[PDB]
């Protein structure tokens, strides 16, 4: 479930946070008893925001900021500590991303594209865009999302998954239909069907804009597209951005 | 240091705890 109250978490969110953990895990009550008041846990390193000489290339830069985001940890404790509305404009969204380098917490993968977003801002020469997936496994739908990135004309991807391959693309791929067609090879081999994908227009480098991030410019239905029309329809995208 | 600021990091200490007890159950 997602706080709504902000941090620290209040009473009745923590308390329905480690309700939950005792529920899903075979010890529960185990694991809250023994880090629940804890007074020797680990200090972890709030971790440093990555900062860039002019002289370094943007496709170090994001290494950079894709270990970043890597570092805050994938969050697996069933509580989102940051709550997303994706219509916001992008001035609170910056906000928001502020708020995660500050507090330092875990997230999954929309807080990570927010986060990509704000952490690009400074590299004007960089486009970024939202990637939303829609797949099915084992009878079930699930999605995902990432921040597409265009360099020199080439595209890559930035984001936060339970998957090494859901996430980061160094800016190799000459084409974004050969980048989406990564991911959908990537999803396969984890037995995902790839049935949607929604691309975002180009965001904003103002963090103070009030404009909305655009999710859901191109829609593509990826079975009843077909192969030919479905690379067709990610190339007009990538005009349609450019 | 203020309450506050305390509560953060006495919470922030447990939840990264946790996700490392929940990272290691959901591969298990
Ligand atoms: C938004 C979720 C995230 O951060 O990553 C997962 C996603 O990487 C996976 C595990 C791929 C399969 C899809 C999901 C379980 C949806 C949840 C996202």
């Amino acid at each position: 479930f997602v706080n709504r109250g902000g941090l620290p978490v209040d009473e009745a969110t923590w308390e329905r946070m480690w309700k939950h953990v005792a529920k899903i895990h075979p010890d529960g009550e185990k694991v809250a008893q023994r880090i629940r008041g804890a007074t020797d846990l680990p200090k972890i390193p709030i971790p440093s925001v990555p900062t860039f000489q002019p002289s370094t290339p943007v496709p170090e830069r994001l290494e950079a900021v894709q270990r970043y985001i890597r570092e805050l940890q994938y969050n697996h404790t069933g509580t989102q500590f940051f709550e997303i509305k994706k219509s916001r404009p992008l001035t609170g969204l910056m906000d928001l991303a502020k708020e995660m380098t500050k507090e330092a917490l875990p997230i999954k993968c929309l807080e990570a594209v927010i986060l990509g977003i704000y952490l690009t801002n400074s590299m004007p020469t960089l486009e970024r865009f939202p990637i939303s997936f829609k797949t099915y496994f084992s009878g079930n739908y699930f999605r995902h999302i990432v921040l597409g990135v265009n360099f020199a004309g080439r595209y890559g991807a930035l984001g936060m998954s339970r998957r090494e391959d859901l996430m980061y693309k160094p800016p190799a791929f000459r084409t974004l239909s050969e980048l989406v067609l990564d991911f959908e090879a990537a999803y396969g081999r984890c037995w995902h069907v790839l049935k949607k994908v929604k691309l975002g227009q180009s965001v904003s480098h103002d963090p103070h804009s009030v404009e909305q991030i655009e999710w859901k410019h191109s829609v593509l239905d990826v079975e009843r597209l077909g192969r030919d029309d479905f690379r067709k329809e990610l190339e007009r995208h990538a005009r349609d951005m450019r | 240091k203020s309450a506050q600021q305390e509560l953060k990091q006495r919470q922030r200490a447990e939840i990264y705890a946790l996700n490392r007890v929940m990272t290691e159950l959901e591969q298990q």
